[PDB]
């Protein structure tokens, strides 16, 4: 039964991976009629980002690797997945640190269209903006890094089926 | 909204309009005749309409000839109007006059009957009445040149007898004014017939409206030929006896002068009588036989040959004639030479007799015997010789005044044209010295002594071949000195009345500053206005080939055509007088 | 509604890529294809089924057999990106190997990945917080040629002087043609593990 | 010859083309003048190119109004003249220096006169005289017009001949005198009878109005004698003028005049003066055989042959000359004439002294000349043209024989072609003629058209014609005519148009050698300071001009001339500039961005060459210039040696340090705590600007440009150490060897110990970083790159000059 669990577990890991790569992207594309809609640029982006959070806790419930690192210290297997030997790949403490950086966007951008009382090519302090970029591709990536941490663990015991 | 678009070159522009609405009366250098043909021969190609009026053009210019390229464009008609004959006329008398006899005769665009040039004179002395500019005599030849009848009556009837010539003209008479031209200034109609019309029989019972002939020439039994010459100017009729008059000019020099001395001083004065013998008689009929006899050839013989000298100066100064006699070494080359040559290279007082007696204060001169043909070579260098002993002090006034009374019909007054011609140069010039010693000079020549009739009557003969080129040479040092004269106008309030030569057919001051005028875009008989000296000299200042193309531009525009087709027809084929030179 | 026609514009629009392909252009025909690239392997595409889909053999590229969807499907049918992007991956596959007996017992460990499509980075970390580095890998202009310029990213706090130190027996930051980039990632990996085994 | 045979002797028309500072004006049939220069075809440029009437042409409007006026040169191309019924007839240019040009013209109605003015050679005329108040009569001034001439600051002016042809030609100056002047630097134009008047209108007061004109009547008519064609110079101290008044008679007046009483200037110009010899010898009889085809009439005006002997004494006389007389058959007769006559006025005494003319002799070749006759050399007269397309049978003005004749190199050679080996080419019959500034070329007009300038052309490809050796001395001779009248601002050249890349040395090396050793050019400026750098003809970089090719390859080498002139002009427009402020800040910043730019690109390839494989070795270090020249990388022949351009951007990084310094001063002034001030707009700008250059400062390329140059002193006063008032000069090799390399050679033997990377250049390498100045922008990839076509995609994208910015032009 552990081979018919660690079976679809893999697939769960897999499956909870390339969120975090269709995540990285943000898709800011703006480029009367114009105004009301940017509230639902920013709805659609508070939507694909939220929903991640339930699925990490999900994850969390059956995280079963803190349980197996004490096995893998002394001399443990960890031989971590390279895809180039399942070619399959398909079918058969915090993140709300996402939040508190997306809401540095709301007012460095109120900060930028407070500038008609001003000149026309000037208001482009958007040669700042290459902090926050940094910023999410690192948070995201730092606790993506559990992902290929934890599945190495899993097989830490299904060497060979856990029987042969 | 008053724009000028001509000025300067108008004046044909509003010329041609009005002589195209008289035409219904009774309200070398080459020149046209050889600049159209180049027009012609290269046909303006790419042509939209210009060149059947160019090829039309050539086409009708050739009634002074005869002595399939464009097709002609057109047959377009042709109309005699009463402008042709008038214009070729007033061309013809404006400078030497030039109305020989083939030339004229064979000018036939009519064919049957002359009675278009009976009243195409009476036009011109109309038309020279007003507009004030009777100088003329030179004119009225409808009274003496009326040979023209009685010389065609015979070339028709030789073949056709139904001329009828005493009826011919009695429809012409009746068609001039009765206020110009009266019936008994102006008094021309009572004196052309009954005085021209009687001698050679072409009107009797003239109610309504001697004959001396070719053979007056024994001038051997009598010398009335110094009557003759003095009748000239009188128009009864029969001033035929011009043809048998320059038949004396070569009898004697067939033979032997001394019996024309009296003619040749005669013939000097009276320019105005000079004219007429040309009207008559061929130019080269004068000239070679008068010019072929100083080439060939004691007191009078010096008298001799400077009274014959005194003639060819001044047929060559009044006509602006040139050296178109001799061409075929002679004495007549003295015209090229007015500059004193040299001294000290052949000269060395070769011949200076003279100036030890005609300037000294010692005596006569009685043994200087040297051949009279020193004029040349020896007026001007003598003169400016004796300038140049003049400025500084050598001639006392005493001695300069015994001199200059040496010369006054003494054989060597015609001897003065040559030396004061170019003593002429020396006042133009500028040093104050010599300009002075020629203003001392010239005061005992234009106001003399009172002495000698005869010879006062040869120096005002003299005087108007030099009056043209002395007076300027006058005005000029008074423009450069214009403060202190005091001499000046005593001199040219004298020499003013003899300012009356150059027949060159010319315009003038008063003209030429009259006719430069402008052209805005927005009739009691007499004619239209027209002189030939308006042509010629247009023709010089603008270029022939500008002018040939203002006349084709307005030819182009002007309405009724075949009535502005003869006028410049007859216009450009009518004689010049400037580019034309005589011959043999 | 253009039931034929499709299959027509997209061999139509995929034809393209067999002029600029310079291997070995095809065995397949339509409802397939396929467009192998070896020495002396390929890529079987799909048309039918979804839209599209992909096809490898195992090894060398699987690790962005989810990022070659998009690129293929969307942006058009010019894939000349493998014949270039090759060594490069090769290289990352024979470090990824090389690093196997430290991962047994409790030296480091090593971890790629990939931020996006060709901004790749590296990171590696140490038993007992030691250290924890991480390189990124990114393509610069191409005056000539593209050139892969490899460093410590651009405005982290560099940290002076900690193990730095030590890195600069290689420079620490390199730069690399399309050609000869596995020399310099052997002699960026041998380094930290000679430091790492100490 | 229906059109030579339709040539007008009335007046003197004059001619229709002409050519001064590098334009050519004709009119067109008499309704329109048209413009045309000379360029450089900016595709695969060759200079073969002659503009096709694609400038505003000028044209005379018929249309008039009860008062109406002419118009000015607008926005759009009306520039419009009002006629009264006449085509313009005659065109002159006037001297100038460098600031604005002069251009009259006068029509052949009544003698109306306009004045165009070009400011900055933009073909764009504006004008200066309406004539809108002139008569309409028988004035037809075109009988003669003359533009004084204009001072020099000098007693002669001066004309160099190349001798001695050996190891290397030195030159002699020849010189002539110059009598006349205006008392200013603007000028004067004199046209003379209106057939009667004087009529000289220039009055240029304290205001900038063309005053009114002067008259004084000479020679006053009251027949019909009128001057056809009258013709004037300036002899000694004053004017001379002399007419031929319709018959044979001549006259000579000699107009004396300095009064312009010195405010308010007025100018009478009395003191005319007569008595200068009538001489009724305008054509005398030489009677013999009449009836023949003889007697011409006079066609050209006399030209007056100044003063310009100068025998080693002292002065001597006049020629006034009257052109030829050109008889043309309307037997066969061919046209075979033009006798020209000659003239001269001396002074004797044997009384009270006259003045006397003479004439010289005749001589008559057998054909038609005519079309024009202009004086070279201001000695040597000739270039009359004999309308069969054979440019020239130029005649010496002493005895009149046939000239420039006889190749000959081992002596004086005074001109280009002729002597060394160039020859002319003929075209086909033409009607007018313009000669070039240099006289080394000519623009015809034919029956049809105006053919494109007939140029020389040296026989290249001949078998033992080739320039190698002492043979390439056909440089000296193209060199000594490229200085005529009033030429010492060098700067304005257009012979260029004699390309010889078959051979490729004159190029340089040559052409720029000579210039040196002609007028001493001193380029040895590593000793002092970057205070006097500014030469007016060391600036004369002509290798820019031989670019090889446009918006193609550029050729290398030929652009280290190109970075030069860039970093000068833009980098001396900052001193130039309280001047209107909120629009001359953003083209400072403009500026300082491509100066930081600059900078950027020579800190890079310092780089990657400070770690090449060079190897000394005492035997190796001539590879130098091959090993360059293969790569094509001209980044240290500009930065070490030519010992000047070390100190141009040695005086541009002090400029830059002077600017960065007003953005902190002034932003002080400005927030100092409600909408857009609009001056602040800029210097925050500037400011912004001023911190994007990556560690430069600006404040190390100083140290790192005076550490080099203090130690090339270490061995430049050690290496020239050769063994009272023994004046030892031996600065002329620091000259020679200092020299050479501007055109591109090597070094000098011993610069190689002067090559410490270790000490001056290690301790800028740490103000900067390994991969921050390797990956830029770098948009001055115009002049030096050979990859990519991708900037000819659409109208190609161009760099601005003034504001140095990106332009695009579709």
């Amino acid at each position: 039964q552990r081979c018919a669990v660690a079976a679809l577990n893999l697939e769960k890991q897999i499956f909870q991976n390339a969120q975090d790569k269709a995540s990285y992207d943000q898709a800011m594309a703006k480029k009367n009629g114009p105004a009301l809609q940017n509230q639902v640029i920013t709805d659609a982006q508070r939507q694909a980002q939220i929903q991640q959070q339930i699925q990490l806790a999900q994850a969390q419930q059956r995280q079963q690797q803190q349980l197996m690192l004490n096995r893998m210290a002394a001399q443990g297997l960890t031989q971590p997945p390279q895809p180039a030997f399942q070619p399959m790949q398909n079918p058969g403490m915090r993140r709300v640190n996402s939040t508190t950086e997306n809401s540095k966007m709301q007012i460095r951008q109120l900060m930028q269209q407070r500038l008609t009382p001003a000149q026309i090519s000037e208001a482009n302090a958007s040669g700042k903006d290459l902090v926050y970029l940094y910023f999410q591709n690192q948070v995201v990536q730092v606790f993506r890094a559990t992902m290929l941490q934890a599945q190495e663990k899993a097989q830490q015991v299904a060497q060979v089926q856990q029987a042969l | 909204r008053p724009t000028p678009s001509n000025r300067e070159c108008v004046d044909q522009r509003t010329l041609q309009y009005l002589q195209v609405l008289q035409k219904q009366g009774r309200i070398f250098v080459l020149f046209y005749f050889a600049f159209c043909e180049n027009q012609i021969v290269n046909e303006t190609l790419s042509q939209p309409v210009c060149k059947d009026i160019c090829r039309k053009l050539l086409d009708s210019l050739d009634a002074f000839l005869p002595t399939l390229e464009s097709f002609q464009v057109p047959e377009l008609p042709v109309v005699n109007t009463r402008a042709g004959l008038y214009i070729y006329l007033g061309a013809a008398l404006v400078g030497r006059p030039m109305i020989d006899d083939e030339a004229l005769f064979s000018y036939l665009h009519n064919r049957y009957q002359g009675d278009l040039q009976a009243m195409a004179v009476h036009l011109i002395l109309a038309s020279f009445d007003l507009l004030a500019n009777a100088v003329n005599e030179g004119a009225k030849t409808g009274h003496l040149l009326k040979s023209f009848l009685i010389n065609k009556v015979p070339l028709i009837l030789v073949q056709l007898v139904a001329y009828a010539a005493t009826t011919m003209y009695p429809f012409n008479a009746e068609m001039c004014i009765t206020e110009a031209l009266n019936q008994v200034n102006d008094s021309v109609r009572q004196d052309f017939c009954f005085a021209c019309q009687l001698h050679g029989l072409l009107s009797q019972a003239a109610i309504e409206t001697g004959d001396i002939t070719y053979q007056s020439l024994p001038p051997e039994g009598r010398y009335v030929k110094e009557q003759l010459v003095q009748a000239c100017l009188q128009e009864p009729d029969r001033t035929l006896k011009l043809i048998g008059e320059l038949d004396n000019m070569n009898g004697n020099v067939g033979a032997a002068a001394q019996a024309i001395v009296e003619i040749c001083r005669d013939l000097a004065s009276k320019p105005l009588s000079l004219d007429v013998l040309l009207l008559f008689d061929k130019p080269h009929k004068i000239l070679h036989p008068l010019c072929e006899l100083l080439d060939n050839w004691y007191q009078p013989v010096y008298e001799e040959f400077g009274s014959v000298l005194l003639l060819l100066l001044a047929f060559v100064y009044r006509y602006n004639l040139s050296t178109a006699d001799l061409g075929i070494g002679v004495d007549r080359c003295q015209p090229l030479e007015q500059l004193s040559e040299q001294e000290k290279s052949h000269l060395g007082g070769w011949i200076h007799g003279l100036f030890d007696t005609e300037a000294g204060g010692l005596g006569d001169e009685l043994m200087s015997s040297c051949p009279p043909q020193d004029f040349y070579l020896l007026a001007p260098t003598l003169f400016h010789q004796i300038v140049n002993a003049l400025s500084a002090g050598y001639l006392t006034d005493e001695m300069l005044k015994g001199g200059l009374e040496y010369l006054v019909d003494v054989l060597l007054l015609p001897a003065l044209v040559p030396a004061l011609l170019y003593l002429s140069n020396l006042l133009w010039a500028d040093n104050q010295p010599i300009q002075n010693a020629v203003i001392k000079i010239l005061q005992p020549i234009l106001k003399p002594t009172s002495i000698s009739n005869e010879a006062s009557t040869m120096l005002s003969s003299v005087l108007n071949i030099v009056a043209k080129p002395l007076e300027h040479a006058l005005k000029s040092y008074q423009r450069q000195d214009p403060e202190c004269q005091k001499i000046e106008p005593l001199l040219l309030a004298i020499a003013d009345n003899l300012a009356v030569s150059r027949r060159t057919g010319g315009a003038d001051h008063t003209e030429l500053e009259s006719w430069c005028s402008a052209q805005i875009t927005n009739m009691n008989g007499m004619p239209a206005p027209y002189t030939h000296r308006q042509t010629l000299a247009a023709q010089q200042i603008l270029g022939p080939h500008r002018l040939l193309g203002i006349i084709l531009d307005e030819l182009k525009s002007s309405p009724e055509p075949g009535i502005a087709y003869d006028v410049v027809t007859t216009m450009i084929c009518a004689p010049d007088v400037r580019n034309s030179t005589i011959s043999s | 509604l253009g039931i034929r026609v499709r299959q027509l514009q997209r061999l139509l629009d995929f034809l393209e890529g067999l002029r600029r392909v310079g291997d070995d252009a095809v065995p397949e025909r339509v409802t397939l294809r396929e467009i192998v690239f070896s020495y002396g392997w390929r890529v079987r595409l799909d048309l039918t089924k979804g839209v599209v889909l992909e096809k490898g053999n195992p090894h060398l590229r699987v690790i962005n057999r989810l990022e070659d969807l998009v690129n293929s499907q969307k942006f058009y049918s010019l894939a000349t990106y493998l014949t270039l992007s090759l060594p490069l991956f090769r290289a990352f596959q024979q470090l990824e190997n090389a690093w196997q007996t430290a991962q047994e017992n409790g030296r480091g460990s090593c971890f790629i990945l990939h931020l996006s499509l060709d901004k790749h980075t590296i990171r590696f970390v140490l038993p007992g917080h030691q250290r924890q580095i991480s390189l990124l890998i990114q393509p610069h202009e191409k005056e000539g040629k593209l050139v892969w310029e490899v460093g410590r990213p651009r405005h982290d706090p560099e940290l002076l002087n900690e193990n730095c130190e030590f890195n600069r027996v290689l420079k620490e930051r390199v730069w690399t043609i399309s050609g000869s980039g596995f020399k310099g990632l052997v002699t960026g990996a041998a380094a930290e593990p000679d430091e790492g085994i100490e | 010859r229906r059109i030579a045979e339709l040539r007008a002797r009335g007046c003197c028309q004059g001619i229709a083309w002409s050519r001064q500072g590098t334009i050519a004006s004709i009119s067109a049939d008499g309704m329109s003048i048209e413009l045309r220069f000379l360029r450089t075809n900016p595709e695969n440029g060759d200079w073969e190119l002659t503009d096709a009437a694609l400038s505003l042409s000028v044209a005379l409007v018929p249309a008039s109004s009860p008062s109406a006026t002419s118009s000015s040169g607008s926005g759009t191309s009306n520039t419009t003249v009002i006629s009264a019924g006449a085509p313009f007839v005659h065109l002159a240019w006037a001297p100038s220096v460098h600031t604005s040009s002069f251009e009259l013209a006068a029509i052949d109605a009544p003698g109306r006169i306009t004045i165009f003015l070009f400011t900055q050679n933009i073909n764009k005329p504006y004008l200066s005289r309406k004539w809108d108040t002139d008569p309409v009569d028988d004035l037809h001034a075109v009988v003669g017009c003359y533009w004084l001439p204009l001072p020099f600051n000098v007693s002669y002016v001066a004309n160099w001949v190349q001798t001695d042809y050996r190891y290397e030609p030195i030159l002699s100056p020849a010189w002539g005198p110059i009598h006349p002047n205006h008392t200013k630097s603007a000028l004067v134009c004199v046209t003379t009878n209106g057939l009667l008047k004087m009529l000289f209108p220039q009055n240029n007061n304290r205001i900038e109005e063309t005053s009114i004109e002067l008259e004084s009547v000479t020679a006053s008519d009251d027949l019909i004698t009128h001057a056809a064609i009258g013709a004037d110079r300036n002899t000694l101290l004053i004017a001379l003028a002399m007419g031929s008044k319709q018959l044979r008679v001549v006259r000579v007046g000699i107009q004396w005049w300095l009064p312009q009483v010195d405010t308010t200037l007025l100018d009478p110009e009395q003191q005319q003066s007569d008595g200068d010899a009538p001489i009724a010898q305008l054509t005398h009889l030489e009677i013999l055989p009449s009836p023949l085809g003889e007697t011409p009439q006079t066609v050209l005006p006399p030209v007056i042959l100044a003063v310009r002997s100068y025998l080693p004494q002292e002065g001597s006389l006049y020629a006034a000359h009257q052109e030829p007389f050109t008889v043309i058959d309307r037997t066969d007769q061919p046209k075979a004439f033009h006798p020209a006559f000659e003239q001269l006025g001396a002074k004797n005494s044997a009384s009270s002294q006259p003045s006397a003319m003479q004439t010289l002799r005749k001589l008559d070749p057998v054909v038609i000349p005519g079309k024009v006759v202009v004086t070279v050399n201001t000695l040597q007269f000739g270039r009359v043209v004999c309308f069969g397309f054979s440019d020239g049978t130029l005649q010496y003005r002493d005895r009149f024989t046939m000239n420039e004749v006889y190749t000959e190199q081992a002596t004086t050679n005074i001109t280009s072609p002729l002597q060394v080996g160039f020859q002319w080419e003929t075209e086909g019959p033409c009607l007018q003629m313009a000669f070039a500034p240099t006289n080394c070329s000519f623009v015809q007009v034919s029956e049809d058209g105006s053919v494109k300038w007939v140029k020389l052309r040296y026989p290249v490809d001949d078998p033992n014609m080739t320039l190698q050796g002492p043979k390439l001395k056909a440089v000296a001779a193209s060199l000594a005519v490229a200085s005529v009248g009033a030429n010492i601002a060098g700067p304005n050249i257009h012979n260029h148009c004699d390309d010889v890349m078959a051979i490729a040395r004159p190029l340089a090396k040559k052409f720029k050698d000579f210039p040196t050793a002609w007028v001493r050019e001193f380029v040895t400026m590593f000793k002092i300071t970057v205070d006097y750098s500014e030469e007016a003809h060391h600036d004369q970089l002509m290798r820019n001009s031989l670019l090889q090719f446009c918006l193609s390859i550029l050729n290398h080498f030929g652009f280290n001339g190109d970075f030069q002139p860039r970093t000068f002009s833009g980098k001396f427009a900052n001193l130039a500039l309280p001047l209107d402020e909120p629009e001359v800040v953003d083209a400072l910043a403009s500026c300082a961005k491509w100066g930081f730019d600059l900078l950027a690109w020579l800190t890079d390839r310092l780089l990657a060459l400070s770690t090449d494989q060079t190897i000394k070795a005492m035997l190796a270090d001539q590879k130098r210039f091959p090993d360059l020249a293969r790569y094509l990388h001209s980044k240290n022949d500009v930065s070490l040696h030519l010992l000047l351009c070390s100190s141009t951007r040695g005086l541009l990084s002090a400029v830059c340090r002077r600017l960065q310094v007003v953005e902190s001063l002034a932003h002080r002034a400005t927030v100092y705590y409600v909408t857009a001030s609009l001056v602040k707009a800029s210097d925050f700008d500037k400011l912004l600007t001023a911190l994007s250059r990556d560690i430069q400062t600006a404040y190390i390329q100083t140290f790192s440009g005076v550490a080099t140059q203090i130690r090339q002193h270490a061995s430049g006063s050690g290496g020239q150490p050769l063994t009272i008032k023994k004046a030892q000069s031996h600065v002329e090799l620091d000259m020679l060897l200092g020299q050479n390399p501007p055109p591109g050679f090597r070094e000098v033997l011993a610069c190689f110990f002067g090559n410490i990377f270790p000490a001056f250049r290690a301790t800028v390498d740490p103000r900067s970083v390994f991969f921050a100045d390797w990956s830029l922008l770098e948009e001055i990839v115009a002049e030096d790159e050979r990859t990519l076509k991708r900037r000819r995609e659409g109208g190609g994208r161009y760099v601005d000059v003034f504001k140095r910015v990106e332009l695009c032009g579709r």
